[PDB]
This record gives structure tokens, sequence and C-alpha cells, in this order.
């Protein structure tokens, strides 16, 4: 899997001109988000490629020649030095240097821009696996004036859709509103699958159009593909995937001390066990206990920890008020319907899962990850869509995987007596608590580690004067609150804490 | 730190008759130890074990002088267990002809606990019964025992061939034994045992009465004898002036096996010989290996590489504060999702060990956040040393004792955002009336609980957070027989592990019809090609 992405970007007046002052400039927008994910796309260390192309410039750069066309970089992995390119552009000063550097306004017609792009494309060499173009704008007719390059637009986006590229429109808050409807509506990589009228609404807010773009860019990857068996007749095929995943920092490589090779053992040599080498055959697996020795061979090891197939086996349903939220275990997993295997799952997927959520009710299953593994027993939850104020996915349809712990999983808890509190502490503790409410989004507390460490690697491979000592948001705000607290917290203490301590 | 126990099998004649439909309870007896001293043995745990029978055609108590508690043979005495226990319990035990009262096995065991536990820290006592009550008895000591009992601290269970209150598959859930089979000589023996363990340990005695069956799909031989977790002593402070010493522990924590696999060779059986190496090249051609004096510990970013010194690692790494437990603030219950859960472990949060002040201003705000319904957003830091970690801490309350619970959270690099096509519009997949219709009726009959008494409670007929591990068990089965059958091989899976992993039959029966309903409802061939 390697795929690749061009952010195509419009360079007009309208480009650089703010609704109002506490509004940033779309442009602006754009180039912060490109950013965004850049450094997010380092973080996760991922394979695909991309770029950055600009239209509508005064003055162009591309292989092919078109005028107005800025092909700023090639389809390539992220590094420091495209990232330092970007934050040339950011902020006002940066947009100065973008119309002094680049400068904008011209006429052009999409058809060319997309020829770029896919000649861009045609530069490729690995299996390119995907082809994605997403286009930032607040333009809904830029051929208003031009029939004849409308038309052309038109028909280079369906040969380009027949090609295999998806195009994605992420448009902008303008004066008067956005609608795709008017030019976009063939034009777009509408979804075959079903209906589009969903659509993801204008752009207004740096972190809206952050999630509307990483959402829309990424690639589904199925973890596995196991089936789903009613009974020994009965089976689905879904597809289990995980929406969290603790990012763990990359690990280090080794490198040569002077040319800084990137290294390999390419060796994992053996004793004279057997002499330079040994056959696996000659490898049985043993455990000691007391005096005693226990030998098995490595299939024997494998066989005691058979239990059945691969996959999921339905046992029954149980009411989600029986189930626990304490009880957690390890990361839930999602699950979702996948009829590349056997046809028509869907729709019982999706009847089963109605009926769930009218019952409020969750299914129990005996998972079993791959071959020859003890199983879980996990419960099914149903999980409603839901959409945000911006038509953005918060919550996928279908189930959610939760794991149920074991008795052993489950420890005792040594404790004498309990003691309650005096209501009026309680209420003391209540307006306490609400001087200090606040609204949680999960996408609010970055890891500090992951940012020092990536500024340290960014100051190094940059060679600034100094790492920046990025700030943390997990650290409390302690005067703040102290602020937000006033005095209650000493009349709470004289409340319930003595004199001394 | 260290237990002790001691077992006391009823081997008598009346103890072995197999009811056609289910195994001699003294097979059943036998299983539930062979299971215990399994998990004993491979844990490799401190604490000794005593074995002592009653029932048998001899007699070897130390008390048997006297022409008193005949038919008790002490099997085993105070020692650490092995596999030879193992070979004697599954072999050498054999149904005795003799039945004999168990008060004076409990007699026997009492003496054999205080004269063999001389010496030693022992910080825990305890005594398992595996008796029928089949046998009449004599209701003098009694009294005596449950005092010595008292005076010593001895700690106590029963097992017994059915429960206190279709196929009788052991270790299932549903059914039980007849509760009306029973021949009165078993009520009155119930009716002693009841009394004597609600005496020792109050109302929550009669939770301490296991069958047989019900046994093998609980701990509740280990309940007694576990040792309990380690505290973590550490503070959380709202702002800088308020504070509350507190300790926390780990409630839910994925047990995993202790001693992994050795690969040794196939003909001395020894790690010892074999051993690997490694050679270190440059990945261009013409392969030539470099010496480690000429690596440099280096990192990628994305397609750059740089070198990085672990000296520089440590001194431009992050550092923490130290170990803290500060919090940031409060939200809806709602807005925190339960599948945002993150971690490996929860940690239940308590006042710190005999403190009033905490206790109370720990207790004041758990009720305000339960009356408020918010949760507690918190910055854990286990150590100076490891990474600091945000997680939602929510009230927990209880009738005997009330806590907060820690469940570490993701930060945005842990998320993944993926596009999912809806279900409900997609023409292609609108289920039609009559399917909606066959799944109801079977999420219906295939259902797991069930309103009891009208009290509107939910008495679960599938716990299963209360079967344990089946992988230890398995495991510790194959090993014990490899150990006493070296070339045999591996045994299958044993029946009662299938049973309590599965409903009980009256779901699946119930579902027979419905399931073909919707077999005949629901299109469903596979894919060949691609
Ligand atoms: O049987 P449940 O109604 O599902 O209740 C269980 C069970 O308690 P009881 O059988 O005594 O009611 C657990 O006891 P164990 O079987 O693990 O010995 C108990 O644990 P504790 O006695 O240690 O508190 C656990 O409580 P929790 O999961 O909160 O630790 C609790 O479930 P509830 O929390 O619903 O009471």
């Amino acid at each position: 899997g390697r795929d690749s992405l061009i952010f195509l970007v419009d360079a007009s007046k309208a480009m650089f001109e703010s609704q109002s002052e506490d509004e940033l400039t779309p442009f602006d927008m754009s180039i912060q988000c490109i950013q965004s994910v850049y450094i997010s796309k380092i973080i996760s260390s991922d394979r695909d490629l991309l770029a950055v192309v600009f239209y509508g410039t005064e003055k162009d750069k591309n292989s092919v020649n078109f005028k107005n066309i800025y092909v700023l970089q090639e389809l390539d992995n992220p590094g420091a030095k495209r990232i330092l390119e970007l934050d040339q552009f950011k902020g006002q000063q940066g947009q100065k240097r973008f119309q002094d550097m680049m400068g904008h306004g011209s006429d052009y017609s999409l058809s060319e821009v997309l020829w770029v792009c896919a000649n861009l494309f045609s530069d490729v060499q690995f299996k390119m696996s995907h082809k994605r173009i997403m286009l930032f704008t607040n333009e809904d007719n830029p051929h208003g004036n031009d029939s004849a390059k409308a038309s052309r637009a038109r028909t280079k986006a369906g040969d380009l859709r027949d090609t295999g590229i998806f195009l994605d429109l992420m448009h902008l808050k303008k004066p008067g509103g956005f609608d795709i409807s008017l030019f976009y509506r063939d034009i777009i990589s509408i979804a075959e699958d079903e209906d589009l009228r969903v659509h993801f609404e204008e752009s207004s807010k740096l972190e809206d159009l952050l999630r509307k773009v990483r959402a829309k860019e990424t690639r589904k990857r199925a973890l596995s593909r196991l089936k789903l068996k009613l009974n020994k007749d009965i089976v689905i095929s879904v597809g289990i995937y995980n929406l969290v995943q603790k990012a763990l920092k990359p690990p280090p490589i080794k490198l040569y001390r002077e040319t800084n090779e990137p290294v390999k053992t390419k060796t994992r040599t053996f004793n004279t066990s057997t002499g330079g080498l040994l056959l696996p055959s000659d490898t049985k697996r043993s455990q000691i206990y007391g005096s005693r020795q226990i030998i098995l061979e490595k299939e024997e090891t494998e066989e005691l920890k058979r239990f059945d197939d691969p996959g999921l086996m339905l046992m029954g349903f149980k009411p989600l008020v029986l189930l626990k939220k304490h009880h957690y275990l390890r990361p839930s997993l999602f699950v979702y319907p996948e009829e590349s295997l056997v046809i028509g799952s869907s729709t019982l997927f999706s009847a089963l899962l109605i009926k769930c959520l009218e019952k409020e009710v969750a299914a129990l299953c005996r998972y079993t990850p791959r071959r020859n593994i003890p199983p879980y027993f996990v419960a099914l939850v149903p999980q409603e869509e839901e959409l945000d104020d911006q038509k953005i996915q918060v919550t996928p349809p279908g189930f959610q995987l939760v794991f149920l712990p074991f008795a052993d999983d489950k420890r005792k808890m040594p404790f004498t007596e309990k003691i309650m509190a005096t209501p009026e502490q309680v209420g003391k503790m209540k307006a306490i608590v609400e001087k200090l409410r606040f609204t949680y989004r999960s996408d609010s507390f970055e890891n500090p580690v992951l940012q020092q460490h990536f500024r340290n690697l960014e100051a190094l491979a940059l060679d600034l004067m100094e790492p920046e000592q990025a700030v943390d948001l997990t650290l409390p705000k302690v005067e703040a609150m102290n602020k937000r607290l006033g005095s209650l917290v000493d009349e709470f203490k004289e409340l319930v804490y003595p004199p001394d301590y | 730190n260290k237990a002790a126990v001691v077992l006391c099998m009823d081997v008598g004649f009346t103890m072995s008759n197999s009811i056609p439909g289910i195994e001699s309870p003294f097979e059943q007896a036998k299983k539930v130890i062979t299971m215990f001293v399994q998990r004993q043995v491979f844990a490799e745990n401190k604490d000794e074990i005593a074995l002592v029978l009653f029932g048998t055609d001899g007699t070897d108590n130390p008390l048997s002088g006297g022409d008193q508690y005949q038919n008790i043979t002490v099997h085993r005495h105070l020692m650490l267990p092995d596999f030879d226990l193992l070979e004697d319990i599954e072999s050498k035990i054999q149904p005795g002809s003799q039945q004999a009262d168990f008060l004076d096995a409990l007699i026997v065991s009492m003496d054999v606990i205080q004269h063999e536990t001389i010496g030693k820290k022992f910080e825990k006592r305890h005594i398992e019964i595996f008796t029928d009550l089949s046998s009449r008895f004599s209701k003098s000591q009694l009294d005596i025992i449950i005092h010595s009992l008292k005076k010593c601290d001895i700690s106590l269970q029963f097992f017994l061939p059915f429960s206190l209150g279709g196929p009788f598959r052991l270790g299932g859930h549903g059914p039980s034994f007849p509760l009306k089979g029973i021949t009165e000589q078993q009520k009155e023996g119930l009716e002693i045992v009841k009394m004597v363990m609600i005496s020792l340990e109050g109302e929550d005695g009669l939770d301490e009465i296991y069958s047989f069956s019900e046994s093998l799909r609980k701990l509740c031989v280990f309940k007694k004898i576990e040792r309990h977790s380690i505290h973590w002593p550490c503070r959380l402070t709202i702002g800088s002036n308020l504070s509350i010493r507190i300790a926390a522990y780990k409630s839910i924590l994925q047990e995993r096996v202790k001693k992994t696999w050795t690969v040794v060779d196939a003909k001395t059986l020894k790690k010892e010989d074999i051993q690997k190496e490694t050679v270190y090249c440059l990945n261009d051609d013409d392969e030539t290996e470099v010496l480690k004096e000429d690596i440099i510990q280096g990192f990628r970013y994305g397609s750059d590489i740089v070198p990085f010194s672990k000296v520089d690692e440590e001194q431009m790494k992050y550092k923490s504060e130290g170990k803290c437990f500060s919090v940031l603030g409060f939200c809806k219950s709602s807005q925190v999702q339960r599948r945002f859960f993150m971690g490996n472990q929860v940690l239940k949060v308590f006042a710190a060990r005999d403190d009033e002040a905490a206790a109370v201003a720990l207790s004041s705000l758990i009720h305000a956040l339960d009356d408020l319904d918010m949760v507690a957003i918190v910055r854990y830091a286990y150590d100076k040393r490891a990474n600091p970690q945000v997680g939602v801490a929510f009230p927990h309350i209880k009738h005997n004792y009330e806590c907060l619970v820690y469940v570490q959270l993701p930060f945005m690099e842990d998320l993944r955002q993926y596009m999912f096509s809806s279900l409900k519009n997609s023409k292609k997949y609108a289920p039609t009336e009559a399917q909606l219709n066959a799944v109801d009726a079977l999420i219906d009959s295939m259902s797991l609980a069930k309103k009891d008494e009208k009290t509107d409670t939910l008495e679960d007929l599938f716990p299963t957070t209360k079967i344990p591990n089946p992988r230890f068990q398995r495991l510790f089965q194959c090993l014990l027989h490899r150990a006493l059958h070296p070339r045999e091989p591996l045994p299958p899976i044993q029946q009662h592990i299938w049973n309590m992993l599965n409903p009980p039959a009256e779901v699946t029966t119930k579902s027979q019809i419905p399931l073909s309903k919707i077999k005949t409802l629901f299109p469903l061939i596979e894919a060949k090609k691609k």
C-alpha cells in the first residue's frame, strides 16, 4: 500500500481577502492545513507521497508549461525542507512573500490544471495504490465567463474519474455561501456507492476544515477480515478496524558513524550448536518447573492454544445495562460489514444493527483474531451514526467491539468501612466543580513526549540554534483555575480539613 | 505474604455414586482439586498445601489413636506442591468404601494447621471441604470448632455436589443437580453448614457454598489465598492550594503467562548449546560488515535520516515533573464516549489508607461528581521517568465503598478518522420488513438476561466476567499430561471447558427455529474469484 495526494490550491484575490478581522485568510487556512497534514503524516511515519500545486498564479512553473500553474512540489515523502518551505508562506508576512515571489491573479482553464495533475501522477514510478486530488477554493463558478472552459473541465474530470483519480473539493466560507451544485456537482468524485447529497459544509474554522481534510484523505486500513458465524450455517464477513492506536515513538535505527548510511544487520548467525547454522527442526521447546523439565515441539506449542477457527461466533444478546463501562480491558475495536467476501452481508448487518438499537441490547460473541489464539468474550455494542453540525462523521455506524475481562483479569479491593460526607460539603464541591466545567472534545490533548521528540528531530535536521521547547497543554493551568476558583477552596478546606494537617 | 491451605476430600462410598447423566461426585471433586493444584504448581507460589481424606477404608489421622476420627487418612502434610501430588491425586486416590463424620475431618485439619504452622510466617490460613453431606454425623463439637476457628482466624469454604439455590453438563451455567433429589441427610448437613458458616463469615457467609460444576467456572477456590495488590500512594490536586492524599490500585490487568517457552536442542535438550550471533553491514551493494563503533544511533524523519546520539537523546528528551495526579477540569459524562477508552489497565482510586479527612473530602468529591453527572479529566504520571497520561476519572459509588475510576484517554496522534458509508441510507441494503421481524424474533429468542420476580432486576444467564481464562487451564492440563505421559500425544480439550464456554442449551434450542427462518430470508453466497 502506497498512495499519494495533491493539494491543489487556488491563488485568487478572494483567496487573500478575510471575511472578518477575527477570521483568517482562506489561503492561510489552506497553507496551515497542509503543514498540519505533513506533520501528521511524519508522526504516523506513513509511506504516502505528497505534493502541492497552485493555480491562478502570475508566474507559472510546471513541466508541461501551462500558464498560471505552479508545481511547487513533486510527489514525495514529507521532508523538513518541505515543511520550512510551507512555513515560509503562513501568516500575513508569508502571504506577502507569496505575493512577491509567486504573484496571484490570472485566467486559467481547470481542464489544463487537471491535465497537469494527471501528468504529475504519470510521473510516478512505484505502484501508486490510490489516486486522490483535493482542491481548496471559495469560488463556485470558475468558468462563469468561459463556457468552453467549463465543458473542457467537465470532460477532463469525467475522464480522470474514469482514469482512476479521486477529486475532492474542500470549499471555503465565502460571502454568499459556497454551493457545489452550480458547477462541481458533476465534477467532484461522487461516491457511486451512495447518493452524496449529504456533504461537508462550508469551511470556516481551521480546526473544522482540518478535521474534514484528515477524515477525507486517509484510506481505511482493515486490520482483519473475519467471519461472523451466527451458527454453523449462517455466516457473514466483517472488517475489524481500530479507531484508536497508541502512537509509540518510532524506533531508532543504526547509522554508519561517518557516512550516516542506513546500516543493515542482514545477519542472524547461529552458533556451533549445529556448526555455523542450525536446522529449525532440531529446536524443541521446553520449560522447567522445580527440578522437572518438560519438553514440547513447536507444533505442539501451537496446538495447545487452538480452540476454534478465527472469527466471531455469536452466543447471545444482552441488555447494555448489564454490561459495564468500568470493566475496560484493552482498546476497543470497530466492526463494519464486508460484502467483498459474502454477498448480501450488509443487509443482514444493517437489519441486526437497527433491531439491536431498538432493543437497546448488545451482542455477545467469542472473538478469535488469528489461528491458534485463545478466545476472549467480547460484546458487540450497536453504535448509531452521528453527524456534526458541519456534516462530519463524528460517529461511524456499525458495531463497536468491546473486550470483556476474564475473572483472572479481575482483582479484589482490600478495604475497611467507608465514610460519607455532609450534604453541605457535597454542595460546596458541586459549586467548585461547576466553577471548572468545560466541554471536552476528544481532539484536544497532544502527547508531550511525541511533540518534544519531534521538535528535537526537527531542530537537528534543520540545524537550528536550539530545539524549541514545546508548551504542554496537559500541564494544568494552575494559576488560571486558582483565579477561576476564588476563595471557594479555602472555605471547603475549613469545612472539611482539621486545623492541623 | 505466604498462605497455607489444606484440602479435605470426601472419598466415601456414597461420594462415588454416578447418577446417569452426571459424573460421580468423587470424579467432579477430583477434577476440582486437579485444577486447583495445577494452578498452584504452575504458579510456583510459596504457599504450601496439605491434603487429608476421609471415607478411606483405613485411617491415618494423628488423632486416630483413641478409636476416633477413623476412616481419615492424612495423605499429604503441609508441603509445597509437586508433580508427585498430581500423580497421586489422579491415580493413587481411589473411592473409599467408608463413611465418616466430616466434623472429625475438620478436627484433624485444625490440628494439622496448628501443629504444622510452627516457625512459619503463613500470613493466611484457609481450609476447603469437598463433601456431599450424604453421611450422618454428631453435632457435639461444632461449637468448639467454630470457637477455635474464630480464635485462630481460619477461613473456610464448602463445596457440594449441588448448589444452594436438561442434561447436567458439567461446568454449565443454567441447570444444576435436582434440588429435590437430596436425601434429607444432606438437608441436615446443609443446615449445619449454613449455621456454622453464618456464624463464621456473617451474612456474606452463605456466599461461600459452591457446587462442583459451578466451582469449575469460578475462581472461588483462590478467593482466600490470592495476594492482594499493592497501593500506589500519590496526591491529586485541584489547582495549587487544594490536594488530597490518596492511594490507587490496579483493578483490571490482563493476566499473562509467566514462564515463556525455551528453545533447546532436539538431541541434548539444552538451551546452553544454542546461541545466536549477528553482523552489521551497509545496505549498499558489495555488502561490507560494519563494526559497532562505526554504528551510531539515528532517527528517521519521513524521507529524512538524522543521526542522534543516545546521550543527546537523554539531554533533549522531555522531562516530567515527577509523580503527579493533577486534575484538569470536568465535563459531561455524555461527552466522554466509552469507546475512547485507551491504555491497558484501570485504576480504582481510594482515599489514602486511614485518613478520615481524606476520606471525607474524597467522598464529597465523588458525590458531587455523581449528582452533577460530571467526570474528571486528570493528568496522570506514574513516575518521573514515565510518559504522562491524560484520562478520565469518574465516580463509582457502591453500598460498602466508594472510589474513583481512572482510564487512560488518547491523544490526537492515536486517533484515526475513517469515513464510513451509512447503512440506513442505502437503497441497495435496506432490509425488508419481514426480515426485520425475523431479526427481532431471533433477538428475542437469543436473549441472555431475564427480568426476575418482576422486581425489574435483570438476572444474567451467562456472566462472562465470572468465567476465567480457559487458556491457563488448557495449558496446565497439557503440561501435566506431558509431564506424566511423555510419549503420549496431547489430550483434547476437556468437555467441561466447552460447557463453560457455551451458553445454556435453552437459548440455542429456542433459537433453532428463528435461525432457520433467517437462513431462509437472507440470501448469502461467497465470492469466488478475485
Ligand atoms: O455478581 P454481580 O451482581 O455481577 O456483582 C459483581 C460481584 O459481586 P457480588 O456477586 O458479590 O454482587 C463481584 O464480586 P466477585 O464475584 O468478583 O468476588 C464484585 O466485586 P467486589 O466484591 O470486589 O466489589 C463486582 O464489583 P466491581 O466490578 O465493582 O468490583 C460486582 O459487580 P458490581 O460492581 O455491579 O456490584
